[PDB]
């Protein structure tokens, strides 16, 4: 609004200066010399009240602080030659910031994730081992209230700081660094965890011992602190890590009730809150952590005594776990009832918009897919064949997104109709799980094919395969048809298609956008595995000619790399000529190359040499150093050398 | 602006808190309560036993002995007292209750629930001579079970797995032996977490003796390895990192430990890492010394990890008959216990990646540990932390990104993790590297930089479509939770404020982007750069150089 241009300009130019080249972090104290100034000005730019009511322009302001100091990663460790960095003296510029952060909770979030930034951050602190200064300060504070002696507004202030603390060390990891002492294990369970149980020990006695919204705020976090630390890793039945403080939040919850102040009106939050709570907690095993730490039988008052028609549905939902017969059939839409003389309300009591959904949802699991998700995000053979007719419409004219809203479908239910050999199912075994070996001994050659057989194919080619997009359109539409065809081959010995298969090769190799590149060797080993025509007869060294012929360094790795998987992944003596080759192409030839032979011979031994070492030595270190550790060992195999070579050769001479 | 005293509370007294959730406790995935669980408990084949005032007699309730003894010792003890007395008779208790020819030992691991319900409790001024009189007195319980984590590398042509069939005294010992090691686990980190003054007095040598006896035991190289004693066994690893990284001078812990002791468990490590994730059999048997199969034989949380399908819990309860005081437990079948969702196989990727957070991140540990080097200090460490580099990139690319499931995420965020512990050794740890080793891999860390010198091209965003059409191709999964996740659980997943749907779209961007194997950080490529296109060691000059960089364009 008022400096908009120069911010325009600032954001413009400084993006613009990512770094000299494209090599852009400026790791080291850099050597224009200008951003003192101006990174102590970006933060003294903003600490003004007439321009604290409005979100995204501030916003825009901590973001020009992210850049600034993402950007120059000698920022916040530079020693301020006191004996400290500036992380320390940004803690307590920044703290004023998560002080306006403190109610942005999504803000919060991000600049936690936003602030060699926090690796540094405790980088060089963990190699001087602040917190112990911090830490004494804190038991000070937190030792002075208990008995009632504080502040006013250091009372309120800080209240909100020990609400703010719990949360920061209540998140997840993969924002917050190793940096610190106490986060170091994994397994999810790591040192704080319990020195911040004993924390939390700690504020529960002091804060029993303790605005309106105040309240309302402090059972947010009540919840907050189990409601917003998920590790999921499932699907829509996700998990919540630890129990004791689960069944603590309920405690104190309890507590909160019976008090019974922080009761604020126009509801934005009694409702959605408890009916969010209960919802999460019902399926899930830990009725047995409810039973004990919350019954609401007190101000439950369903008695049309007692936002005071929102602790219902929890009601509903524990007459729901009661469960026995006497509950019937769904007649208004809600439930399946139960016999009322009742039955409170509709699946959105009180919807705000949120609440509704929130409780509906919930409400709807009292009902006794993957592949189903984008089917009715975007809302078997018939569904087939108009899928077809109208994937005809849809290319018909120009379309980009419901045109391409096909491909993972048509591959996945490939998978499916091989399965046959659609009522609950999703990503299956071999299309989408890996195992020890090789992927491609995984993969069964004398499987069906595409052409007819597969529908899905026909359509394939029907809209995909004699199409001007394979000409010159579809930048990465077509491509997206290609990792179909990816899972569909995968599933079907194709036949010889290949032309796609090698100026697509070759394509993937310029590519432009660096994501076609290798994208082409991930398809071949589906052609080099085959049956049915040409199983494992020449097709495979068909496709090496062509391969071979190409010999670009340009984007080398895809020449290479796929050459070498193709022969590498392929059956025995005729891969040992391969490797015989491979061993070549490492022999002494393009050092850019033969190294990365090496480094990819032992990729294979992740996952020949006395035939050439014979022959060389004939014809006439490195190779045998890095295998056997050392050379010496040369003595055991010298046995066909020594007496077949190295002396009829050049009698007299050699 | 003072704040009035609040000090009419109903005060919950702290001893009688411990009490009666002691008495009232129930597990997680059984169906009945630990005091009464111990109700249903005599102890037969030792016909008197006694240590001191707490008589039990033949056929006497096992059970209201301890609730006998509990309330008695209340209006005796405070809450401290009340555990370090527990925790000496419990001792006693066990201690016989092991030493005994015919003595079943039902009672021992249900005690060990109490040994963890009880420990855990209150931890914050406990002291380090209970707790090491505990520690020890349960390490060589465990050697008086050492006949459990050592059992061979595999069931040989005329080993039969004909049997009684029995998952009882399986399971017995094997809660036994695992809440044994977790104890080990829980005491020792209620050490971690008590006062730094409070450290050296607990450590000798006897801690490396008899946790080196059970390490030995149990990271077998000659034996079945057993996930969940690999856990804990590693993390007690992890434990001595910690009291490392945390004493000011822990030169003190240092000395006290012996190089061959560091080097018995470093090369153990070496063991378990070079091992291998296939949750295409994470639930069945195959080449060993490579695989953490969580078999059901041992699976369910463990006293901390809320793993998965702790598919042992309920039957925790069917091991007493809840209705007779008794002494063996109750029969389960070995098999009915664990096609439908292996969504919990994936659950499991992600903590298995935890896992491997673990290995990853106790090897960073110990790299800032040893500021100045030592004798374990033998670049072996950069060899085989750059060797897994490159196998999570090739095998990374080749295989497990696409596959649209949720674990790539984490499966990158390793690596991505590993570039710091790369990037700390080349500012930090480049005046020890050995010819030998430089010269024994030339191969794998010019992989290993090259992996993102050619992922430096930088060159891919340039709009919304193409990378949205990635996403909708592979991020299938990480949708479902996104979506469960925008739809379910989270404050600010609802209204935003207008300057974060931006958020959304380019987070979701760069997500996306990041997921599928290209254009990783700036901060990854500069730094990397750093280190190759520095020239400290004759890795790169121009002339054997520049054919990588036209490789590249350049």
């Amino acid at each position: 609004e008022s400096h908009v241009k120069y911010l325009d300009e600032l954001i413009l130019a400084i993006k613009d200066l990512n770094s000299g080249v494209d090599s852009k972090v400026q790791i080291k104290k850099v050597p224009s010399l200008k951003i003192l100034n101006t990174l102590i000005r970006n933060l003294k730019d903003q600490r003004r009240n007439n321009i604290m009511k409005n979100d995204t322009i501030f916003s825009k302001t901590v973001s020009a602080l992210a850049l600034l100091l993402e950007y120059n990663p000698f920022l916040l460790v530079m020693k301020d030659s006191n004996g400290n960095f500036e992380i320390q003296r940004l803690i307590d510029d920044f703290l004023n910031i998560s002080v306006l952060n403190y109610d942005n909770y999504h803000r919060i979030w991000f600049m936690r994730r936003k602030l060699a930034c926090v690796e540094f951050y405790g980088k060089p602190a963990k190699f001087q081992l602040h917190f112990e200064n911090t830490m004494n300060l804190y038991e000070q504070a937190l030792t002075e209230v208990l008995l009632g002696k504080t502040e006013l507004l250091k009372f309120y202030d800080t209240l909100k700081g020990l609400y703010i603390l719990l949360y920061w060390f209540t998140s997840e990891y993969s924002t917050f660094g190793n940096s610190i002492a106490f986060l170091d294990s994994s397994l999810g369970f790591t040192k704080f965890d319990f020195n911040f149980q004993r924390l939390i020990r700690i504020v529960l006695y002091v804060f029993d011992s303790c605005y309106a919204e105040i309240q309302l705020k402090y059972i947010s976090l009540v919840v907050d602190y189990v409601c917003n630390r998920t590790i999921s890793t499932a699907l829509d039945a996700p998990a919540l890590v630890c129990c004791e403080q689960l069944k603590f939040v309920l405690t104190t919850m309890h507590h909160f009730l019976d008090n019974k102040y922080g009761l604020l009106d126009n509801d934005p939050t009694m409702a959605k809150g408890i009916l969010r709570l209960y919802s999460l907690c019902i399926s899930n095993d830990f009725s047995k952590c409810f039973v004990d730490h919350f019954p609401i039988d007190q101000w439950a008052d369903f008695s049309q005594s007692e936002t005071n028609k929102a602790l219902s549905i929890v009601y509903f939902d524990l007459k729901r776990r009661s469960l026995p017969v006497e509950a019937l059939k769904y007649d208004n839409k809600f439930n399946i009832w139960v016999y009322q003389s009742p039955d409170s309300s509709l699946k959105n009591v009180t919807s705000p918009f949120d609440d509704r959904y929130k409780q509906l949802e919930k409400l709807r699991l009292l009902v006794l897919l993957l592949k189903y998700r984008v089917n009715q995000l975007s809302p078997f053979k018939l569904i087939l064949n108009e899928a077809s007719v109208s994937i005809q419409t849809c290319f018909k004219t120009n379309n980009i997104t419901r045109l391409t809203s096909w491909t993972v479908i048509l591959g996945r239910l490939a998978c499916l109709e091989s399965e046959k050999f659609m009522d609950n199912w999703y990503v299956c075994h071999l299309c989408d799980i890996e195992k020890t070996g090789n992927p491609f001994v995984r993969i069964n050659p004398n499987r069906p094919e595409a052409a007819g057989k597969s529908e899905i194919f026909r359509i394939l080619h029907s809209n995909f395969l004699s199409h001007p997009n394979i000409d010159e359109f579809s930048e990465s539409l077509l491509s997206g048809i290609l990792f179909s065809l990816h899972r569909i081959f995968s599933h079907f010995q194709p036949p010889k298609q290949i032309n796609k298969s090698f100026k697509l090769v070759q394509k993937c190799f310029m590519n432009s956008n660096r994501y076609l590149r290798l994208l082409s060797t991930r398809i071949i080993p589906l052609f080099n595995i085959s049956d049915s025509h040409n199983s494992e007869d020449e097709h495979t060294a068909t496709l090496i000619k062509f391969l071979q012929s190409q010999k670009l360094p340009v984007v080398k790795e895809n020449l290479v790399i796929a050459w070498t998987q193709l022969t590498l992944t392929t059956s025995n003596d005729v891969f040992d000529t391969l490797l015989l080759k491979l061993i070549d192409i490492f022999n002494s030839d393009d050092y850019s190359l033969r190294i990365m032979m090496t480094l990819q011979i032992k990729n294979m031994a992740k996952i020949i040499l006395p035939v050439l070492l014979r022959q060389l030595g004939k014809n006439l270190q490195n190779l045998i150093e890095l295998l056997g550790y050392s050379s010496k060992t040369i003595l055991d195999i010298f046995q066909r050398y020594i007496i077949p070579y190295a002396i009829i050769q050049y009698k007299s001479d050699v | 602006n003072m704040v009035p005293l609040n000090p009419n509370r109903i005060i919950p007294d702290e001893t009688s808190l411990f009490l009666e959730s002691i008495l009232l406790h129930q597990i997680i995935g059984a169906d009945l309560s630990t005091i009464e669980i111990l109700n249903r408990l005599k102890l037969d084949y030792i016909t008197e036993f006694k240590f001191k005032n707490f008589v039990i007699a033949k056929g006497a309730p096992i059970g209201k002995s301890i609730v006998s003894l509990l309330l008695r010792c209340k209006k005796t003890l405070t809450l401290d007292r009340f555990i370090d007395t527990l925790l000496e008779d419990i001792a006693v208790l066990i201690k016989e209750i092991s030493v005994h020819p015919n003595e079943s030992k039902l009672a021992v691991p249900f005690l060990v629930a109490l040994m963890y319900q009880i420990v855990q409790f209150r931890p914050s001024a406990t002291h380090n001579l209970a707790l090491k009189d505990c520690f020890l007195f349960i390490c060589d319980l465990i050697r008086i079970y050492h006949h459990v984590l050592k059992v061979p590398i595999h069931e040989s042509n005329m080993n039969l797995h004909v049997e009684p069939q029995i998952f009882q005294y399986e399971l017995i010992d094997y809660l036994i032996i695992s809440y044994s090691f977790d104890l080990l686990e829980g005491i020792l980190r209620v050490l971690q977490s008590h006062p730094k003054q409070t450290y050296m007095e607990f450590f000798d040598e006897n801690i490396l003796k008899s946790f080196e006896f059970v390490y030995k035991l149990a990271l077998t190289i000659s034996y079945k390895p057993m996930v969940n004693v690999i856990f804990s066994a590693v993390e007690v690893v992890n434990i001595i990192t910690s009291i490392i990284l945390n004493m000011d001078n822990s030169s003190d812990l240092k000395s006290l430990i012996s190089g061959s002791w560091w080097r018995d468990c470093i090369t153990r490590l070496y063991a378990l890492l070079e091992k291998e994730i296939k949750s295409g059999d994470v639930y069945n048997e195959n080449v060993d010394t490579t695989t953490l199969h969580m078999s059901k034989y041992h699976d369910f949380f463990g006293l901390i990890r809320n793993i998965g399908d702790n598919e042992l819990g309920g039957l925790i309860s069917k091991l007493i008959y809840t209705d007779r005081l008794q002494s063996v437990p109750r029969v389960i079948s070995k098999e009915d216990i664990g096609f439908t969702a292996p969504i919990i196989g994936y659950k499991m990727e992600k903590w298995l990646l935890k896992l491997k957070d673990e290995v990853l991140n106790i090897f960073e540990n110990l790299l800032m540990i040893y500021g100045d080097d030592a004798t374990i200090v033998n670049g072996e460490m950069l060899i085989h932390s750059s060797k897994f580099l490159s196998r999570e990139q090739a095998l990374m690319i080749e295989r497990y990104v696409g596959q649209d499931s949720p674990n790539l995420d984490l499966r990158c965020h390793l690596i991505e993790h590993t570039l710091t512990i790369i990037y700390r050794l080349w500012k930090d740890h480049f005046k020890q590297l050995r010819e030998e080793q430089i010269k024994q891999v030339e191969s794998q860390l010019i992989m290993s930089l090259w992996r993102f010198l050619v992922c430096q091209t930088e060159t891919v965003t340039a709009n919304e479509r193409e990378m949205r059409d990635h996403r909708h191709l592979v991020d299938s999964l990480h949708d479902l939770t996104i979506k469960d996740q925008a739809s379910y659980y989270e404050d600010a997943f609802e209204d935003l404020p207008e300057y974060i749907e931006e958020e959304l779209k380019m987070q979701l961007n760069k997500r996306t982007g990041r997921i599928m194997q290209v254009k990783y950080d700036e901060k990854f490529q500069e730094m990397a750069r750093t280190i190759l296109e520095s020239k400290s060691f004759d890795l790169t000059t121009l002339e054997e150089a520049d054919s990588l960089y036209i490789s590249m364009g350049l």
